[PDB]
């Protein structure tokens, strides 16, 4: 589980705070998200990291 | 802080964008208003949750 | 161009018109009388409404049951759907029939008044229901007022319970029921309500930035101070101090400064940049407050001294500080216990009692909005007790209307609670106002009392506040005032910022503020309309005070504009043969015609699409005779006379020739409105405004009694410069009865190629450039500069630009535009202060020579100013030399911050405050510390 | 524990609040939320774990 809680899906390149306090994944079994969002790196994590 | 007052609408600043929400005179989930409700509330307290 | 042919045509028909004088004194007196009559009409309406409101609230019976007797009213934020289920228990809602009105531009119902209730206020409580019950007499008097004066705009009762009841029932603007369009409007924060609810303040916000206010408390304190500053007008003086064992100013201001947009922004930034640290000391802070309220060296409003204490709580009362500094109790103290905490709140509630103040609590954001309105509720006690000496009509700064109408000024009058009066009872809350009545006057309604079309396009009216702001000015646009760099305030534009500022204009401004009358003829730098040139004008300011108000009217008038041509068109057939020229089917013997969209007749609606307006103008001219009182005969007579003269020019001198190699377009523009451009081909490339009085070249060419060449715009997406040409113009200067009057301009749109060939033709008998006023490249020889034609020369080779300025052939003026749209940067488009500069001929000399001392090189130039035009020729011979292109001289509307406010408050502009104000009554009952 | 936007009720400001917080951690319920608050108070995860 190393570093898997850091991909949160962020708005469309707006560089704002991520939407949702849950990790995501761009792959199939992981939690996909919705609404013009991209699951990219550099989110501190849940519970303030 | 009264049922007379708690009517109409109000502005909620929780989302960081102003949104008008209804005013509801609600009761808490575990509420001691009876010896059967107090028994359940005290049971949930004793289980620690 | 044929200046002489148009001239001698004009003198050829002296029997067709009469020359009349513009007696500026009588014009100013007449317009001042008209404006005072308008404002007195609105004052009478306000007096009627306030009298009826007081009478009908005096005879109201309080109730707690409205189920048995419903209140019937129209709520502004009601959806148009016929929903029978949108009614409160105690209120039945009206569904109105909405017509479209020209005056308002919205759906308007004259059958009843509408009501606005803020979202944060429940619309069926007892207070609201009682107010909605007793405001029906207000509805009836609304009807009566509009019935005696059909020109009234919004007339409104701003209740102190939160309501607002304006007469022409119109749906609320965009915020009835719309996602992302939340309705934060509250009548008690509005500038007119803030103004009529009390007298000018002298605040001093003590913010308690100590250790114990870190976290949420400091957030709420800074938001609360921002929302407190947002309730201060331009008649109010405020500073913000902050204390933690040591009291200091939060900003660069050292004393009480005026609460205008710039100073309020500076204070808001300082409060937002504030941090919490250290131990509290309520004595060193109130000492600072009471010392700053004892400063009389600075400009102030000597009235309503206040201290706003933004703390949380503590065990310190500081009795001796108050007993030393506030012993006669001349200064109020409003204490705010901001935050969600459990500190002691006893001393906080006691400071308000012993200092005539009041105690407010702000536990969270959302409680911030209501408490500011509430200190202002407290401040109006001395005003109430002065029965009829406090009922005086006051007009607010120019602001943008909520129910969008453009720019308006509101006239306020407060309404007093008179339940127990001459039958004296306990009179518990008879010290508070019921509300404020306002009636709006459209700024475009004031503009119609100052007829502008009998003056030169350079002559105009302007009015002024006592603070120097302009009620009326050609440079006042319906946009909010910019306050800095982008990242419901009033439109407060000073007189010295609507024009160019000399010292003579400062003397004139000071004379107008004092309410005197006089005349002054002098020489002025008059900036051109396109904000790209400066001409050396010749003006004559005459001013009078408008009696009964605080406004002062003035009339700018050029020295040559003392006479105007009065059209003597009474033949009914001559005007017809003039009119026949205007249908857009004869645009091949006569030029492509555009008509100024003026108010010739009310049945004509002006159109941005000009040919549409031309079509309706021809249509109305076809059947004109029965419409005698429907509209003004003078405008149509003059425009038809000018059309006839223009036709006689375009046939008898332009149609006899048909073609010149050099020219690309021949045009004549006349003050009546005729701007016929000949070839009808360049008329598609024509991009000048149909109204001649807003044509930059026309206004420029009248002050300048010579040939003026307007360099086309660079890098502008459109017809461009090559296939349109470059503008050339000179103004006709006819003489009738030995009087100088200039009725029109003729011009040529010289083609760029036909000039470049002739310029390079003589080169056998490379760097040569032609510059006009403002240092713009009209045309050159290198053929790569001609690619960037019309572009500012400083952008081409800035080193020569700086040097040629250094000889002082080009002086420059840098000014500020506070009403300009602005691209937002990083730390759609917001509004900022843009800092526009314009160049012109500093000296009158004709020959200039020298050496350009480029870095480690040398360059030579010679400058010659072409006689009888605004051009200078520069013979500089140096290309691709060592790089002296360090920076650029970019003459462009550059985004900037305004003048440094920390330096402009130590020599503030002269300003006359309100005379009468009400504070410190002895009958006031202070035992309501809340 | 005077964070932005909030101040937790389970804080160690006074003695009653500290004693109640220690009692709540002893019973075991929601000790992790108090841990997160006490880590965020001593600087970020970066420097206060
Ligand atoms: C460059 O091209 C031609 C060069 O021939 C310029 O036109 C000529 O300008 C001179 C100026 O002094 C005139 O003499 C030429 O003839 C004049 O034509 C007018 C026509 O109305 C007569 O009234 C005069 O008496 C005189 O005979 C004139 N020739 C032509 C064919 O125009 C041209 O202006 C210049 N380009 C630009 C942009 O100015
Ligand atoms: C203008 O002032 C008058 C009096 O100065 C106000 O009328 C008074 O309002 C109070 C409410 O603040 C009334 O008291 C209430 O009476 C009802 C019924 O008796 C009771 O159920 C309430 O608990 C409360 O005690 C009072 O009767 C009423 N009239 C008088 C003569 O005092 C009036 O409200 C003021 N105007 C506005 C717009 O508030
Ligand atoms: C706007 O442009 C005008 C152009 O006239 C500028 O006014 C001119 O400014 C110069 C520079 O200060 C003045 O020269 C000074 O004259 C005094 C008095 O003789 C002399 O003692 C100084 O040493 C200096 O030479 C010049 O007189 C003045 N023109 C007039 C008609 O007064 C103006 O400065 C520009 N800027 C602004 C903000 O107006
Ligand atoms: C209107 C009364 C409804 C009461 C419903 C309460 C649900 C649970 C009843 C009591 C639960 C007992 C828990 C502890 C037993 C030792
Ligand atoms: C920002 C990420 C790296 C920061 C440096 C490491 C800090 C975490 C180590 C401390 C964990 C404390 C709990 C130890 C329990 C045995
Ligand atoms: C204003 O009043 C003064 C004195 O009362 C008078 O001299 C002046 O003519 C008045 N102006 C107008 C426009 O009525
Ligand atoms: C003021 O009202 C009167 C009648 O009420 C009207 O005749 C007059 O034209 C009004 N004045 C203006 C400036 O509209
Ligand atoms: C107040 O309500 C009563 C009962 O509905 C009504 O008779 C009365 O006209 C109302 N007051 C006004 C000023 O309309
Ligand atoms: C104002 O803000 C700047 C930048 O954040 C900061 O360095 C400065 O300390 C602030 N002013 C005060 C008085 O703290
Ligand atoms: C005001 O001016 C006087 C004399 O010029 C000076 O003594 C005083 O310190 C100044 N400031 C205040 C606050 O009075
Ligand atoms: C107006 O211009 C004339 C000449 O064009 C000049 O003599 C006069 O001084 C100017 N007016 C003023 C007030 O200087
Ligand atoms: C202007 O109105 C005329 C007449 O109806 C029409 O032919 C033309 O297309 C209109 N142009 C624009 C830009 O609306
Ligand atoms: C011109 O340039 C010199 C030095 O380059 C500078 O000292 C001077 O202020 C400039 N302006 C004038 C008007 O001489
Ligand atoms: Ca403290």
């Amino acid at each position: 589980y190393m570093g898997k809680f850091h991909k949160a899906c962020f708005p469309n390149s707006t560089d704002a705070e991520p939407v949702g306090d849950f990790p995501c994944g761009k792959e199939a079994p992981a939690r996909l998200c919705e609404g013009d969002t991209e699951c990219r790196e550099y989110w501190p994590g849940p519970n303030f990291g | 802080e009264l049922e007379r007052d708690c009517r109409g609408q109000y502005l909620d600043y929780e989302k960081e964008e102003v949104e008008a929400q209804p005013r509801q005179w609600k009761k808490y989930d575990f509420h001691y208003d009876n010896v059967l409700w107090a028994l359940l509330t005290l049971f949930t307290v004793s289980t620690g949750e | 161009s044929g200046v002489n042919q148009l001239v001698d045509i004009y003198e050829k028909y002296q029997d067709l018109y009469t020359v009349e004088p513009n007696n500026a004194r009588q014009l100013v007196e007449i317009a001042a009388r008209d404006i005072e009559k308008l404002l007195s009409n609105r004052s009478k309406a306000l007096v009627r409404l306030a009298l009826e409101a007081e009478k009908v609230q005096a005879a109201h019976q309080w109730r707690e049951d409205f189920a048995s007797n419903e209140v019937v009213y129209y709520n502004a934020k009601d959806d148009l759907d016929p929903e029978k289920n949108d009614s409160e228990p105690g209120s039945q809602r009206i569904k109105p029939v909405f017509i479209e009105d020209a005056n308002f531009g919205r759906q308007i119902s004259y059958q009843h008044a509408a009501v606005h209730i803020p979202t944060d206020i429940y619309e069926g409580s007892t207070i609201v229901l009682n107010e909605l019950n007793w405001t029906s007499a207000l509805d009836e008097v609304f009807k009566k007022n509009r019935e005696e004066d059909p020109s009234l705009l919004w007339q409104v009762f701003g209740s102190a319970t939160g309501l607002a009841r304006y007469y022409p029932a119109s749906p609320w603007v965009d915020n009835s029921r719309t996602p992302n369009k939340i309705d934060l409007y509250d009548v008690r924060r509005r500038p007119w309500y803030i103004q009529g609810a009390a007298s000018p303040k002298d605040m001093l916000i003590l913010v308690d930035v100590s250790g114990s206010v870190s976290g949420l408390t400091l957030k709420l304190i800074r938001t609360s101070v921002s929302e407190m500053l947002e309730t201060l007008s331009d008649d109010d003086f405020v500073n913000v101090a902050s204390f933690n064992s040591n009291a200091q100013d939060v900003s660069c201001f050292q004393h009480l400064v005026q609460a205008n947009v710039r100073n309020k922004k500076v204070l808001k930034d300082a409060v937002n940049n504030i941090t919490a640290k250290g131990i509290t000391d309520y004595k060193k802070g109130f000492s600072f407050a009471f010392e700053q309220l004892l400063n009389y060296n600075v400009s102030r409003a000597n009235c309503n001294k206040i201290i706003m204490l933004f703390t949380d709580g503590g065990e310190e009362r500081a009795q001796e500080i108050f007993n030393k500094y506030n012993k006669d109790k001349k200064v109020r103290v409003f204490t705010f216990s901001v935050g969600q905490h459990n500190y002691d709140r006893g001393p906080i509630q006691w400071m308000a009692c012993e200092n005539k103040g009041y105690y407010y609590e702000i536990p969270s954001i959302g409680a911030i909005r209501i408490n500011t309105q509430e200190y202002l509720d407290v401040l109006g006690r001395p005003m109430v007790l002065a029965g009829d000496k406090a009922k005086q009509v006051q007009w607010t700064n120019v602001y943008l209307d909520a129910l969008e109408l453009g720019l308006v000024i509101t006239g306020t009058l407060p309404v007093f609670n008179i339940t127990g009066q001459f039958e004296n009872k306990t009179n518990l809350k008879n010290q508070l106002i019921l509300g404020v009545m306002g009636v709006d006057v459209s700024l475009e309604d004031i503009k119609r009392l100052t007829p502008r079309f009998t003056l030169c396009p350079n002559g105009y009216y302007f009015a002024i506040d006592p603070n120097g702001y302009v009620l009326l000015h050609p440079n006042l646009q319906p946009k909010p005032i910019g306050v800095g760099i982008p990242t419901q305030e009033p439109v407060t534009l000073d007189f010295l910022d609507a024009e160019l500022e000399n010292d003579i204009k400062v003397e004139i401004r000071n004379k107008m503020i004092d309410g005197e009358s006089g005349e002054k003829t002098f020489r002025t730098l008059v900036k051109s309309q396109d904000e790209r040139y400066i001409d050396k004008g010749n003006r004559t300011y005459t001013w009078t005070p408008v009696n009964g108000t605080d406004y002062s009217l003035a009339l700018v008038l050029p020295t040559y504009s003392f006479y105007y041509i009065k059209a003597k068109l009474e033949e009914t057939i001559t005007q017809a043969r003039y009119s026949e020229t205007l249908k857009p089917d004869n645009f091949e013997e006569s030029g492509y015609t555009f008509i100024a969209p003026r108010d010739y007749c009310n049945d004509l609606k002006i159109s941005d699409n000009n040919t549409e307006f031309l079509l309706n103008f021809n249509e109305f001219i076809d059947r004109k005779t029965p419409n005698n009182p429907s509209c003004n005969a003078d405008l149509i007579n003059r425009v038809l006379l000018d059309a006839g003269f223009t036709n006689e020019l375009v046939q008898n001198y332009w149609s006899k020739q048909k073609n010149i190699k050099g020219v690309k377009a021949r045009f004549v523009v006349t003050d009546g409105g005729i701007t016929r451009v000949y070839p009808k081909e360049a008329g598609e490339n024509w991009q000048e405004n149909p109204e001649t009085y807003e044509d930059s070249f026309y206004k420029r060419s009248l002050d300048n009694d010579n040939y003026v060449f307007t360099a086309p715009y660079f890098n502008k997406s459109g017809p461009g410069a090559y296939e349109s040409g470059i503008m050339v113009s000179k103004a006709v200067e006819i003489y009738i009865q030995g009087k100088l009057l200039k009725p029109a301009v003729v011009g040529i749109k010289i083609d760029v190629n036909s000039w470049i060939e002739n310029f390079t033709k003589t080169s056998i008998r490379m760097d040569c450039v032609i510059l006009d006023d403002g240092g713009f490249l009209l045309m050159a020889n290198h053929d790569d500069y001609t690619n960037q034609i019309g572009r500012f020369f400083g952008e081409i080779d800035p080193s020569l630009m700086r040097h040629l300025v250094n000889i002082s052939v080009y002086a420059f003026n840098k000014s500020y535009d506070y009403q300009s749209v602005c691209e937002p940067g990083a730390a759609s488009k917001q509004s900022c202060i843009t800092e526009q500069t314009q160049y012109f001929f500093d000296n009158d000399s004709k020959s200039f020579s020298g050496v350009l001392d480029c870095g480690n090189c040398s360059r030579i130039f010679h400058g010659e100013k072409l006689m009888n035009t605004n051009l200078i020729f520069i013979m500089v011979e140096s290309k691709g030399t060592c790089p002296c292109d360090t920076r650029l001289l970019i003459q462009a509307e550059q985004t900037s911050d305004g003048p440094n406010p920390c330096d402009m408050v130590k020599q503030p502009r002269y300003r006359k405050g309100p005379d009468v104000c009400f504070d410190n009554n002895v009958l006031e009952d202070y035992t309501d510390c809340g | 524990f005077n964070f932005q936007d909030e101040t937790p009720t389970t804080n160690f400001d006074t003695f009653p609040a500290a004693i109640l917080t220690v009692f709540q951690i002893l019973t075991g319920e929601d000790w992790n939320a108090v841990m997160y608050h006490g880590i965020e108070s001593q600087g970020g995860v970066s420097k206060g774990m």
